[PDB]
């Protein structure tokens, strides 16, 4: 109990996490406590050395006032409450997924609407805490983590010693901690740094390495929390998103004291007036000019979007309540979000066409991925229904978008292979996916079927749920449509290239011959599984058949695929003849 | 949440990135290969990407061929799936032999796989006394080994109650080959057998390490030749020193004044120390496994009059001569033992570049039970030697009238000084030495410079601190005059020197990546910032001698410093 994986503990803990020291502030640490066995990354602190101040009374009350409201921000489950002598460890969940870290972790997730959605979820928290007055707060990606509902749950701990980038596809780079200061890449405040002191503490003089060289603490003055100081900090975390990299240079900081800098605006949507102007409003002089989160909101690029936000925010508050009961959400949410659809991007008959022109109702809904990630959590077969409903609800995920989406589905055939007729659910969905007509972004897309499907077909040998197999021979032509869709990349690959003498036109076809030789392998491996199933008129063991006389059922459906392997009519004919000979005896 | 949602990502990421790369082997085609040859030539620190890792997982033929490029690919992979492991162990053989240097990186906890560890021993297969220099840093790397000790615990303790996979016999085959690498390494090991009760108490694995050291001693002694029992006996005789330092702990306790304790020491050492020192049969010296004692002279024996109780004594050896020695007892001196050892490693590479810094790497070791000893020193420690002299010039002239101040010509006294000074600034750049003063400045009148306060490092000072350079306003007297000659020679030596260490200290980045796993204070915070700071501080990012121009401006500011 009192120790755990460190002698340094006073209860059951999983691990020690990272430590750090500010230039603007003192030391800090992270800790992953297995409280009730549940391992969660709480704040580290010792009350032993902090007794002299214990000023925290106020801080704990403002915590109580703030944590009271479970909005799009992060309320801690017991933070204020978790002070003690050897262990003042402010309680929090398993956080270490800082924000730019998460962004570079899934560029697969990074998307036009998504960035804007994330940004807008943060914006609601900002305007709310300004109203529920907690003015003048600092910002960096240490302040946030990414939930299963993709909510930017904003905390109040802007140093996160657990923080940097993540899954960056281009890289050959050394470590980068302390990048423009004594810790992680900060967001400067022009009045704090360039005016008084970049430091938080009181004094009456002017150090450098922690920063005060600007002025003598105005001869013993305190902190002065204002909205203008908040606009300053927000402005620096934003550009990091846009450039994918921060703006923090000492030259840039001298230029910020000068109120005029060294821009190199790296994105057209960012220099797009929509984004450029309000950023510039933050940039000129935060108190001297004006920047208003309000002005920003009123002037949302599309004013449709604020409304799309706040309308569906009502559901997001229901999401914050859902921390009570997930399975209940799944199924009643099906009921509710029939209406949700009929409100938002309504189709009259609840099966959106996945390619409805240049979208006639204008959908690009990254929020389906939001909800998907919530509903990944295991509960009840309630889920089966909503998935089938979703298959029918063939909303406009692109080929690629549907493909991104395609991560969990077969993953859940696998995850509930135990219920054999989950195979039947998945059948319908994959048949639907196949029936959808779309373009393959890359050649390799089609190969993963050609290996995925093999794996799942072994699972078919584990238990033969017949329904899946019956559809197989049909959507065999649709998997050949996946090969047509691959051949569309062959059209794109052609779009990347620009008889008696023994001409050279063979070079144009020859690689497609080898591709076809490959696809013939992909006829042969079915021909293997098929000949095994063809001898397996029952799943056969110790002179007994698990009665795959059901082959006669699937036999009608089979004509679709039967065209494909047929030319070794010798081989097919022999196996079928062996079947005929016995059927002629046993079968009526 | 940490449920199927977490895993779903991993699959989608595994698909396309796995399954696609690795297939029927053939050579890379496009001129992007020429660009990529530059890209792969990025240094150790240069950690790989989510897409660059995939490219190497395609371009296997050139990787196989470039015998030392293999490691960059090995940074990319992990042995997650048997299918991975299959291709990995296939290619382990296939690849043109790895560098013995790059073989250091792969022994890290990053790569838990035994086959890698087994094959890395073949990549660095040279069983030679180069390992003794490696013993200056390797202990922190060896700290990543407390897993296989529990495995080999099944074997080594049990059995006694060259091509190989057994690291312990890689160890035995390489180390037992030399008496220095046996005994002195055991005394070095005795510094980790010291305090092993805490590594038993918090970890448990120090008890396994006590079994390991016991079973290494068994593995050596079972070797059963004169050599094997003899090394067991010399350790035992050297262990008598432990009795002597316990007696010296008691003599330290009977203090008086500096003279009254010195008399008590001279008397107690007269009977006890003369008798014991004469009594011991040819146990080796702390400075040298070959030199052996046959006496100690308690007459000239003296002490540094301070709480650490540093000793100043002279030992009539088997070799006749009266070798000067010093002990420090009741101190865990590991901060200094590591610093002087790393200094020795740097000095070896620097001597491979033909510049000698003229600093004194005094030997240090521990015999048993946190007691320890070192090579003694002759000194002129303070600005007071130069102040007793007329000037820096007059100081030269007094001692060595060949120099005769400005009027003579000092030759090698001055040459050794200038090349030494050009060395000491480079050491201060890298190590970030703290608490320097006019009283930490041992000017040996022969030309050998000793600035000394290495215990404060990584800039450990309250706020203002020593510079990355090595100059103060006293030296600004002599050097401001000899500006045309000595400051230029200083300036030229250091300029050429950095440019050579920019060539090959890449291996030190590997050493650093393992040697960083040591004990040095406050290391709980420093690592990631330190690795970035090292590469930035020596701006390997920018190979511009304009940085030396920037540093030379700082040098101008140093003479300026009364107003700069």
């Amino acid at each position: 109990q009192i120790l755990s994986v460190e002698s340094y503990f006073s209860d059951i803990h999983d691990f020690e996490y990272d430590k750090s020291l500010g230039s603007t502030r003192f030391f800090k640490v992270a800790r992953a406590k297995h409280r009730e066995g549940l391992v969660v990354v709480k704040v580290f602190a010792i009350q032993d050395p902090t007794l002299p101040l214990t000023s925290y009374k106020q801080e704990l009350e403002e915590l109580k006032i703030r944590l009271n409201s479970a909005q799009n921000c992060l309320p801690f489950q017991k933070a204020s409450e978790k002070a003690s002598e050897k262990a003042a460890m402010l309680f929090r969940q398993y956080v270490r997924d800082n924000l730019y870290d998460r962004i570079s972790t899934r560029p697969f997730l990074n998307n036009i609407e998504k960035r804007w959605i994330a940004f807008q979820i943060l914006t609601a928290v900002d305007q709310a805490h300004k109203s529920g007055v907690r003015h003048g707060d600092i910002k960096t990606e240490n302040v946030m983590v990414t939930s299963w509902n993709w909510v930017l749950l904003t905390d109040f701990a802007s140093f996160k010693p657990t923080y940097l980038p993540e899954d960056n596809p281009a890289d050959f780079n050394y470590f980068f901690d302390t990048s423009r200061r004594r810790t992680c890449y900060i967001a400067p405040e022009r009045f704090v740094d360039g005016g008084m002191f970049a430091t938080e503490l009181e004094y009456m003089r002017d150090p450098s390495t922690p920063l005060v060289d600007l002025n003598s603490n105005q001869r013993t003055r305190g902190e002065l929390k204002r909205a203008m100081d908040i606009f300053s900090a927000g402005c620096v975390i934003a550009e990091l998103f846009t450039e994918g990299v921060p703006l923090f240079d000492l030259s840039q900081l001298l230029a910020y004291r000068n109120g005029h800098f060294f821009p190199e605006q790296v994105l057209n949507k960012i220099e797009d007036h929509s984004i450029r102007e309000l950023v510039t409003q933050m940039i000129h002089r935060e108190p001297d000019k004006r920047l208003e989160a309000e002005d920003y909101l009123k002037q949302q690029r599309g004013n449709a979007f604020p409304e799309i936000f706040y309308t569906f925010l009502q559901p997001y508050m229901a999401q914050f309540a859902k921390e009570t009961f997930l399975s209940a959400d799944e199924r009643i949410l099906v009921i509710r979000k029939d209406l949700g659809n009929i409100i938002h991007n309504l189709c009259g008959h609840d099966l959106p066409e996945k390619a409805e022109g240049e979208p006639k109702e204008n959908g690009l809904v990254i929020l389906v991925s939001v909800i998907t990630s919530c509903l990944q959590t295991l509960k009840y077969c309630d889920s089966k229904l909503a998935a089938l409903e979703l298959i029918l609800h063939l909303a406009p995920r692109l080929s690629v978008e549907i493909l991104l989406d395609r991560i969990t589905p077969y993953l859940l055939h696998f995850s509930n292979d135990s219920v054999p007729r989950v195979r039947a659910e998945a059948l319908r969905t994959l048949t639907k996916v196949l029936a959808l007509v779309k373009e393959v972004p890359r050649n390799d897309i089609n190969i993963y079927p050609e290996y995925i499907l093999p794996g799942i077909a072994h699972l078919a040998q584990d238990d033969a749920t017949i329904v899946r197999l019956a559809y197989a021979e049909n959507i065999a032509l649709l998997a050949e449509t996946a090969l047509r869709f691959l051949e569309l990349v062959q059209l794109k690959n052609l779009n990347m290239e620009n008889h008696p003498n023994g001409n050279y036109d063979t070079e144009l076809q020859a690689l497609h011959e080898m591709v076809q030789q490959k696809v013939v392998t992909l006829l042969s491996d079915p021909e293997n599984i098929v000949k095994q199933t063809l001898m397996e008129n029952g799943i056969t063991r110790l002179c007994v058949f698990f009665g795959r006389q059901k082959a006669n059922d699937v036999l009608l459906s089979h004509m679709i695929t039967f065209l494909n392997d047929k030319n070794d009519w010798h081989l097919r004919g022999a196996f079928f003849d062996s079947i005929v000979g016995v059927a002629a005896y046993v079968g009526w | 949440s940490m449920e199927n949602l977490v895993e779903s990502k991993h699959h989608k990421l595994a698909r396309s990135l796995r399954s696609g790369p690795s297939d029927h082997d053939l050579k890379p085609n496009a001129a992007t290969r020429d660009q990529l040859n530059i890209i792969v030539s990025y240094p150790p620190t240069k950690q790989l990407t989510y897409e660059e890792q995939d490219l190497v997982w395609k371009f296997r033929y050139y990787l196989t061929n470039q015998e030392k490029a293999l490691t960059k690919f090995l940074k990319c992979v992990n042995w997650d799936l048997p299918q991975e492991a299959k291709q990995a162990l296939e290619l382990l053989g296939k690849w043109k032999p790895m560098d013995v240097e790059d073989s250091l990186e792969l022994l890290s906890s990053h790569y838990t796989n035994p086959t890698v560890r087994r094959y890395a021993v073949a990549r660095l297969r040279q069983a030679d006394d180069e390992d003794l220099l490696m013993y200056l840093l390797q202990l922190v790397q060896a700290l990543k080994y407390e897993n296989f000790d529990d495995i080999k615990n099944g074997l080594e303790p049990t059995k006694k109650d060259n091509l190989e996979q057994d690291l312990c016999t890689f160890l035995i085959s390489r180390a037992c080959k030399n008496s220095t690498l046996a005994n002195y390494l055991y005394w070095y090991v005795i510094v980790e057998c010291e305090d092993q009760d805490t590594q038993q108490r918090d970890p448990k694995t120090h008890e396994m390490y006590l079994n390991v050291m016991r079973r290494f001693s068994q593995a050596l002694l079972k070797g059963d030749k004169s050599v094997r029992v003899m090394r067991s006996l010399l350790a035992a005789q050297q262990t008598f020193v432990d009795r002597l330092v316990h007696l010296m702990k008691a003599v330290q306790r009977e203090s008086g004044n500096r003279k009254k304790k010195n008399e008590r020491l001279q008397a107690l050492l007269g009977d006890n120390e003369k008798m014991n020192l004469s009594d011991v049969e040819l146990i080796p010296l702390p400075l040298e496994p070959q030199v052996k004692i046959r006496g100690i002279i308690p007459e000239t024996a003296t002490l540094f009059k301070s709480a650490l109780m540093p000793a100043q004594l002279f030992f009539k050896t088997e070799d006749g001569g009266k070798y000067p020695v010093i002990f420090k007892h009741g101190d865990d001196l590991r901060q200094d033992q590591l610093i002087l050892q790393i200094i020795s490693l740097m000095d070896k590479l620097l001597r491979k570049e033909n510049l000698d810094l003229k600093l004194t790497p005094y030997k240090v070791l521990a015999t048993s039970t946190k007691h320890g000893f070192m090579q003694f020193i002759q000194s002129v420690p303070v600005a007071e030697v130069l102040d007793t002299e007329g000037s820096i010039q007059n100081f030269f002239r007094k001692y060595a009238p060949s120099e005769n101040g400005p009027n003579g010509i000092s030759a090698e006294v001055m040459d050794t000084y200038v090349k030494s000074c050009a060395g000491y600034c480079v050491i201060t750049y890298i190590l970030g030495v703290g608490d320097r003063h006019l009283d930490n400045l041992l000017l040996t009148k022969t030309g050998k410079l000793f600035h000394i306060d290495f215990g404060y490092i990584l800039g450990r000072d309250p706020k203002p601190l020593p510079p990355p350079m090595k100059l103060n306003k006293e030296m600004v007297e002599g050097m401001g005059g000899t500006q045309s000659e000595q400051y230029q020679e200083f300036r030229k030596q250091c300029y050429t020197a950095f440019l050579h260490l920019r060539r090959y200290s890449n291996l030190i980045l590997n050493l650093f990546s393992l040697m960083v796993d040591a004990n040095i204070p406050d290391i709980a915070l420093e690592p990631d910032k330190t690795v970035k700071k090292v590469q930035d501080k020596f701006r390997l990012d920018l190979s511009d001698e304009e940085a030396v121009h920037y540093m030379q401006s700082l040098i101008d500011e140093s003479v300026h410093a009364l107003f700069a």
